[PDB]
């Protein structure tokens, strides 16, 4: 009777399979989360490895067909765009919400109430959290950075040597530092170059005092090494001068040929003289450079790089004083260059990184910049050392913008758990069971992580409920709220003293972004599926 | 993985190993649960199931419903298993069994997905199932007066909350008269083949009617079979296991004559064996005449010249049955034809129901057995309606056996879901969340008998839950009043073997697919 | 999506009444702006008594 | 044998490990681990 | 018999379904046909002269990369095929085998997709497509050229007019001469992970 | 979806009816006058009723962000080469003539550049242009150099929008553009949505024109698309009560009321 050309699931299957699909994708990602989580390898069917255990990069490069767990996809995505970390808890709770919510719609529990107990219960959880379990990192010091570097770091290929992986980190950003107006410190991350190169074990990687191109110079006449590098950065191609479309060389007297012809090299030649008399050492620029400037440069006994990337052309300049330079032209209308308008560098080198070469901008003056040179056992583990790295810089960007940090090991959501199961029993009479379904939900994490550490999953948990129930109930042991999970002897620990930290921002935004995507989700009773 | 150059099991072996295996089979059960769940309760609906060949079965029976499921999931299976096992020990409770079962395993799933080692499950249902059974023996209702009234009365009302789900639940109490009249016209054994059940086309449901004796449909008459008298006030029944009509002496006999008069002698020979059996059957006084074997035309005019009746090959259940009511003996012989092998009834008669002719013989005095005459519009309306009444006949034998009863409606599983709470406040606390999900899944049948009417379950579970907590061990779900009420004085009635049976199954289901860690596959073969 | 314009676009319906009733619920989202579920239903159950 | 028609005959490890097709990605690992060795300081190819 | 003229009217409204969900299949199969017809009968129905930098440039193409040379990919769907042909945009340049002398061509097309990263190299089965006897039985090699999904190079039988014995330098001039084959530092391994904030660097007081 | 956001959403929704309109002798609204932009990223609670327009462009001139106390010119011409409409080429016959040309045209570059500077202009809006290079290497380089921010390839059908919003009335031709034809406004800036991506945003303007933009935030496309429709549904039912101002019950009354 209704004719439509697809096909039609209506009530209870839809919601199951949703449920199903959502499952199915944290079951994907749940072994890889929490310190004594094991990395995952992909193939592209064409023979492409990637071995990964970001959660983010894993559900990216998975082609899925279902809908909601598109949903969760691209919700791991957000919260990796906009946090940097936490894309595998996000889904995971995310998934737990889910399917404890189909159970209560199951069990004849309206949608609507339970979206709105889900909503009342995560603001609630949010404000808990601001108010009740973040630490002020101001009287921890650098110690604080550390450890939460550290703790981005388990649980990837770079965790074991955290005690120097975490100091390269905390110098990174450190040196990335800038503040602006209304004095207010900011942390570009992603300025931070990092480049891979296999060989020398993971200990060898270089934290550069500058910046590190992956160039090298144009010739090999060129110098190698220039001491005190005046950097003169360009926009534009030194090339043999070419008229645009609009204009056309016609000879009627031959005689004038020969001078056509010599002008038109002799322009560039002209441009290279003006560079290069104000005593430029070193020319980095966007465009290609042809065999003649690349002479012209060598008999002048200076450095030429073609082909530089434009973010790394603006670092540079950024970061040495240069200004870019699309043309030559002043406000006389002349070809002028002045001296004002270049970088200045303590040092320009092409060092030799297993076979391959690099140049190294060391210690670029008017700005401190910074790079990082991985060195891994091959290709596949520098690609999971830097994706470790980045999300390592993110945290302690994220740290060092909010200056508030909550304990790790499951202790905040524990305590989230123990807190909204209380307070359920306030208002509301079907969302109360909403609140309390959120509160089970959250024990999803340490329940993950206490399963990948092979430990009783039960008997921790419950001891952990224990504790922050005893220390929300008596006044004068509120010290028993940063008591987590200790994966390598399966005991509880006091893990704000114990150094395990991560910004509140991601827990927040975890939170948020899993409630948003369990609402979407949660809205839907009837699916219309048209043939192609 | 690696290719492994000699592989050690056959190519194509499928496995499934650990912690996903499990939570699979659960799923499965869960979804073999949910093809019965609607078909509980006096709301309950019925399933239409269309087998390969066109024809369709009807029923609300989750035995039924179970096995026309072609179940290949190996987790899946043990549920059908259970559903057949309570079907034939009890007769009822074939839909709780699987709901129960399944709802053990729901509830222990979160526990099994954090690494909960199987063993300890396992003896948490074992214990909370050893609690909830003596439980049940010690709260279940019995009257030490044997009172035939308050028997008869109990039976009654147990058969009337068995048929109180079916199709025939508008005519609970006639039907449940009826079962309960036929249980008890049986004498010391309640065998199911001495309660014959027919089927005929046509008719509304008050027109079935129960035979205190025996009746059988008309079995290929020959010529002159409409000559016979169709009613006698005093017969005497000749039942017989003998061939009556012309025929070869024996397979292997051959006669060998060499004269005329030899011939002649030899078919008159044959007349006269065929007339002296007849003239026996005549001379031993008896009026009615059935044979398992058939009985030819000769045999037929000649009983009709005598104003006898006859009917050969009818069915040896029936003859037996026939034998059961009226009272002789099923002779092979027709010489020893005396008073003591010959039936008795006070009433035959050969009318018509529905475009059928039926032999009816009422009013035997010491019948012990009966015979249902169904009618309805369809063939599966009529088959729906015989499943019922075995339904009904099974309760009916087992509380002639034991007349110990607990009150229906959900109102056994809240009490003994109190008990079991209450208990496992009492324990360490690993066994304590075990021993709280089996108490919590008991709930699901009153839950099922709440969304089937279309209540709100959660409130009917909060009054229930307070009732119970405070007092008042018969509380149960009031289907037609949108609450609860105390069953027991609304004569829900159900023999505690019911239950019992159906938690001891569920139970050994819940275990046996809990146990059960590693599956394997080995190629099918013959694939056609 | 909730809103019932949308749905009945989204959907192809393939009857001529189906798409009479698109374009219903088009016309009321033009005109009113919401209420596009309430108008389909109404003709529904118009032409349902109808039938009687 | 080399797939366009070359032959390399040798007993370095990089040179052999080079020319094998495998389908297991740990295969793979231990290929690269070999290049890696063999750009980096060019012996010890087989040893690692 | 009269009224032939029918006019069916209302039949065809509600079996209206069927009708489309077959046609949806028989216009695929109506598209694979239009892919893959044009790859048959179609072409079937019918002294510096020595080249000295051959040999220059079998060396140069004998050290192909660092991180080995891949291999061909090899399709095994004729839908496969066909949104493989769909996809990319249009001046990226596929070329196709058709297999069931084919190993040493085959080599070629590996070698020149090594050194040659812009061009999409790839084989695929005579038997998946399903062609008729005379190709799959004398049509075989056939170096089946494609750009933006229209034909440039629908080279038949090309063991005869490209020899038995060529290399990879061979079937590359043979191509080149065409002007078929569109017109580099070796990388430590990789530089870039993501560009997406423009969040660089910046000094305000 | 967006009943539990609704105690943000619908005084948005009404106050984005009536400022598009004349509450005092209005008939309808013209729901064209209220741009919703959708931007991936946060939630929905992150929805802004931003006064002034919300630009998607971005701009050219990086390293210059947040103009205050800008003075925005809408251009519809090209600041590039010399071009006529009909065909038209330069011959050169000489190296003099070789070197003329680029100086001709780099000076002809900067006239335009300083005559646009000359009016006070600090922030720029180029209309787009497919047939000729709509904004040059040399012409960005000499507004950079001015300190104008460019924002480039504005969509001609978004040109009435931003007239509205503003106040720049549009030039075509250098020599009519003049101080009077620019749009005073107190602050346009470029902001970064938590990495999801850029907006640019003039807030504050003097003589504020009819319009207004909503902006939606979400966590999936999905939620953002129902978003975007509910707002509507909600703003349709603003207008609809402002033309024929009559108002009923509702939770199923007027039905029952009918049948009765
Ligand atoms: N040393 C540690 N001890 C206990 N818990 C930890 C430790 N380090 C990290 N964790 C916890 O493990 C959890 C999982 O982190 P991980 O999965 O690596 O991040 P992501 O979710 O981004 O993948 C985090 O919630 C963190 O609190
Ligand atoms: N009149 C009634 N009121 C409430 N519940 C009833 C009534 N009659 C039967 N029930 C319930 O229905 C259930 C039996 O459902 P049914 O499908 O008929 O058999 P099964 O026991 O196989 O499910 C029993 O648990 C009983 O408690
Ligand atoms: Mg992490
Ligand atoms: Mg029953
Ligand atoms: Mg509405
Ligand atoms: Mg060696």
């Amino acid at each position: 009777p209704l004719s439509v050309f697809g096909d039609r699931s209506t009530g209870e299957t839809i919601r199951s399979q949703n449920v199903m699909a959502a499952a199915s994708i944290a079951n994907i990602v749940k072994s890889s989360l929490g310190p004594v989580g094991l990395d995952k390898m992909l193939v592209d069917d064409i023979g492409d490895v990637t071995i990964t255990n970001d959660g983010a990069t894993i559900l990216k490069l998975l082609e899925v067909e279902h809908p909601a767990a598109k949903v969760l996809c691209e919700l791991a995505d957000l919260q990796d765009k906009e946090v940097g970390d936490g894309t595998t808890s996000v889904v995971i709770i995310a998934a737990e919400l889910l399917k404890n919510a189909d159970e209560l719609v199951k069990q004849k529990i309206h949608p609507t109430s339970v979206i709105s107990g889900y909503r009342l219960a995560c603001k609630e959880a949010v404000r808990y959290i601001n108010e009740n379990l973040i630490v002020n990192t101001d009287e921890l010091g650098r110690d604080c950075l550390i450890n939460a570097a550290k703790t981005s770091m388990s649980s990837k290929i770079i965790g074991i040597n955290g005690d120097f992986f975490a100091n390269m980190v905390v110098d990174a950003v450190l040196a990335i530092k800038y503040t602006d107006i209304r004095g207010q410190p900011r942390y570009p991350v992603n300025s931070v170059n990092i480049l891979k190169a296999h060989g020398r074990s993971q200990m060898e990687s270089m934290l550069i005092s500058g910046y590190a191109l992956n160039c090298v110079v144009g010739s090999q006449g060129m110098p190698k090494r220039i001491v005190n590098a005046k950097i003169a950065c360009l926009d534009f191609s030194l090339q043999k001068t070419k008229m645009k479309l609009g204009v056309q060389v016609v000879i009627t007297d031959p005689e004038k040929l020969d001078q056509i012809r010599q002008r038109e090299s002799d322009i560039t030649k002209e441009r290279i003289q003006k560079i290069l008399a104000t005593g430029a050492n070193v020319i980095l620029t966007t465009g290609g450079i042809d065999d003649m400037c690349l002479k012209y440069f060598v008999e002048a006994g200076a450095m030429a790089v073609r082909r530089v990337l434009k973010r790394d052309l603006k670092r540079i300049a950024k970061a040495s004083g240069a200004t870019i330079l699309s043309t030559l032209a002043n406000l006389e209308g002349e070809e002028t260059f002045e001296a004002a308008m270049l970088g200045q560098a303590e040092e320009v080198v092409q060092e030799r990184i297993c076979d391959d070469e690099l140049i190294l901008i060391k210690n670029t003056k008017a700005r401190t910049s910074a790079s990082i040179i991985l060195r891994g056992a091959n290709d596949f583990m520098c690609d999971e050392m830097e994706r470790s790295l980045h999300d390592a810089l993110c945290v302690v960007k994220r740290v060092l913008e909010s200056k508030s940090v909550v304990p790790g090991g499951g202790a905040v959501e524990a305590a989230l758990s123990i807190y909204l199961e209380n307070y359920a029993t306030s208002m509301g009479s079907r969302e109360q069971l909403a609140i309390a379904e959120f509160a089970r939900s959250l024990l999803v994490i340490p329940n993950t992580l206490a399963v990948n550490a092979a430990q009783d999953s039960t008997d921790l948990v419950a001891k952990l409920r224990a504790f922050h129930n005893e220390a929300q109930v008596n006044p004068e042991r509120k010290n028993l709220k940063w008591i987590g999970l200790d994966l390598s002897n399966g005991k509880p620990r006091d893990n704000k003293q114990a150094g395990v930290f991560e910004p509140t921002i991601v827990k927040v935004k975890s939170l948020k972004f899993a409630t948003e995507a369990a609402i979407t989700i949660l809205r839907i009773d009837d699916l219309i599926k048209l043939h192609p | 993985m690696m290719p492994t150059p000699v592989i050690l099991l056959k190519e194509g072996t499928d496995s499934s190993q650990g912690i996903p295996q499990l939570v699979s089979n659960i799923s499965a059960c869960q979804v073999i649960a949910e093809a019965v769940r609607t078909t509980l309760g006096p709301r309950g609906m019925d399933k239409l199931i269309v087998d390969g060949r066109g024809k369709a079965t009807i029923s609300n029976d989750g035995a039924t419903i179970l096995k026309l499921l072609d179940v290949v999931h190996p987790a899946a299976k043990t549920l059908v298993d259970i559903a057949k096992s309570q079907d034939a020990e009890v007769g009822d409770g074939t839909t709780s069994v699987t709901l129960l079962a399944a709802e053990f395993l729901k509830q222990v799933k979160p526990y099994v997905e954090e690494g909960l080692h199987p063993q300890i499950i396992i003896r948490a249902f074992r214990t909370a199932t050893q609690l909830a059974v003596n439980k049940i023996k010690e709260i279940a209702v019995t009257v030490k007066k044997a009172d035939k009234v308050e028997q008869r009365k109990l039976l009654e009302k147990c058969a009337m909350t068995a048929l109180s789900s079916k199709l025939i639940s508008q005519q609970k109490a006639f039907f449940a008269k009826m079962v309960v009249d036929a249980v008890m016209m049986l004498d010391d054994l309640l065998q199911l083949k001495m309660i014959g059940i027919k089927k005929v086309q046509g008719g509304a449901l008050e027109d079935s009617q129960l035979v205190a004796g025996v009746a059988f449909k008309k079995t290929f008459s020959y010529a002159g079979f409409e000559m016979q008298p169709k009613k006698y006030h005093n017969p005497k029944i000749a039942l017989l296991n003998v061939e009556l009509e012309l025929k070869a002496e024996k397979d292997n006999a051959e006669i060998r004559v060499h004269t005329v008069e030899d011939y002649q002698a030899i078919v008159d020979a044959e007349w006269n064996i065929l007339y002296d059996k007849l003239e026996k059957i005549h001379h031993s006084g008896a009026k009615v005449v059935l044979s398992k074997l058939p009985i030819g035309d000769v045999a037929t005019q000649y009983f009709a010249d005598r104003d006898m009746f006859c009917a050969g090959r009818v069915p040896e259940e029936d003859l037996k049955r026939t034998m059961m009511a009226c009272g002789g003996s099923i002779q092979t012989s027709v010489n020893a034809l005396s008073a003591d092998v010959l039936g008795r009834c006070q009433v035959f008669e050969e009318t018509q129901i529905g475009g059928e002719r039926y032999n009816f013989f009422t009013g035997c005095p010491k019948a012990k057995t009966c015979t249902f005459i169904l009618r309805g519009g369809a063939e599966q309306f009529m088959e729906e309606t015989e499943r019922s009444l075995h339904d009904a006949i099974m309760i009916v034998r087992r509380a002639i056996k034991n007349d110990s009863v607990v009150a229906g409606g959900g109102a056994i599983e809240m009490e003994l879901s109190k008990y079991l709470r209450d208990y496992s406040r009492t324990i360490p606390g690993k066994q304590q969340l075990l021993i709280g999900a089996y108490a919590k899944a008991l709930e699901i049948i009153p839950r099922q008998l709440c969304d089937n009417a279309g209540f709100d379950a959660t409130n009917i579970l909060n009054k229930l839950r307070a009732r119970h907590a405070q007092g008042g061990t018969w509380y149960g779900v009031d289907i037609n009043n949108e609450d609860i009420a105390d069953n027991f004085e609304a004569f829900v009635w159900e023999p505690a073997m019911v239950r019992i049976n159906a938690l001891t199954a569920a139970s050994e289901a819940a275990c046996l697919i809990v146990s059960v860690d590693e599956t394997i596959k080995n190629p099918r073969s013959t694939v056609d | 999506t909730n809103d019932g314009a949308t749905i009945l676009k989204q959907m192809q319906v393939l009857h001529p009444a189906a798409r009479m009733l698109v374009e219903l619920s088009k016309a009321q989202d033009i005109e009113a702006g919401d209420g596009t579920t309430s108008v389909v239903i109404i003709a529904g159950s118009l032409l349902d008594s109808c039938t009687k | 044998l080399d797939p366009m028609g070359g032959i390399v005959m040798t007993n370095d490890g990089n040179a052999i490990l080079r020319e094998i097709q495998v389908q297991h990605p740990a295969a793979k690992s231990m290929i690269e681990i070999s290049r890696t060795q063999d750009e980096e300081v060019g012996d010890g190819t087989t040893s690692v | 018999l009269a009224g032939e003229g029918i006019s069916v009217n209302t039949g065809p409204k509600g079996v209206i379904n069927d009708w489309r969900r077959f046609k949806q299949l028989e216009t695929e199969q109506r598209e694979e046909q239009c892919r893959e017809m044009e790859r048959l009968i179609k072409k079937l129905s019918m002294f510096l002269q020595q080249y000295r930098k051959q040999r220059m440039e079998e060396m140069r193409q004998q050290l192909h990369k660092g991180p080995q040379f891949k291999q061909v990919f090899e399709i095994s769907s004729g839908e496969g095929f066909l949104d493989m042909i769909d996809k990319e945009q249009k001046s990226i340049v596929i070329m196709v085998h058709i297999y069931e002398g084919t190993e040493a061509m085959n080599g070629c097309m590996i070698c020149l997709a090594a050194e040659y990263p812009a061009v999409k190299f790839c084989k695929v089965k005579s038997s998946v497509i399903g062609a008729s006897s005379q190709f799959t039985r004398n049509a075989l090699p056939a170096l089946l050229i494609y750009k933006g999904g229209e034909l440039i190079g629908n080279f038949v039988r090309v063991t005869d007019q490209l020899g038995d014995d060529f290399f990879a330098v061979d079937l590359e001039a043979f191509l080149q001469e065409f002007g078929l084959l569109p017109e580099l530092v070796l990388t430590s391994v990789r530089n870039s992970a993501t560009c997406h904030s423009e969040d660089s660097d910046l000094e305000i007081d | 979806v967006v009943s539990q956001y609704s105690s943000l959403l619908s005084p948005m929704s009404v106050n984005a009816v009536m400022k598009v309109i004349d509450p005092a002798t209005a008939t309808s609204v013209d729901l064209r006058d209220i741009k919703i932009v959708k931007k991936l990223g946060g939630t929905i609670d992150d929805c802004e009723l931003v006064e002034g327009l919300v630009l998607t462009q971005k701009v050219s001139n990086s390293g210059i962000t947040r103009v205050e106390k800008a003075k925005i010119g809408l251009i519809q011409f090209c600041l590039s080469a010399p071009k006529t409409d009909m065909d038209n080429q330069i011959v050169v016959s000489d190296y003099a003539q070789m070197d003329r040309v680029l100086r001709e045209e780099r000076a002809y570059i900067l006239n335009l550049v300083k005559q646009i500077k000359k009016t006070g202009c600090n922030v720029l809006l180029i209309q787009k242009s497919i047939l000729r290079d709509a904004l040059s290497d040399l012409a960005l380089h000499f507004l950079n150099k001015m300190k104008i921010m460019v924002i480039k390839d504005i969509e001609r059908e978004d040109i009435e929008f931003i007239c509205k919003t503003i106040g720049t009335k549009p030039v075509a031709h250098i020599d009519q553009f003049t101080a009077d034809m620019l749009g005073s406004a107190e602050l346009a800036e470029e902001v970064n949505l938590n990495g999801s991506g850029k907006l640019l945003k003039i807030t504050g303007c003097a003589s504020p024109g009819k319009t207004v933009t909503i902006v939606v935030r979400g966590s999936n496309k999905l939620v953002i698309e129902e978003a975007e429709r509910s707002i509507h549904d909600a703003l349709c039912v603003i207008r609809c009560l402002v033309k024929k101002r009559a108002l009923i019950a509702g939770g199923g009354a007027p039905e029952i009321e009918l049948a009765l």
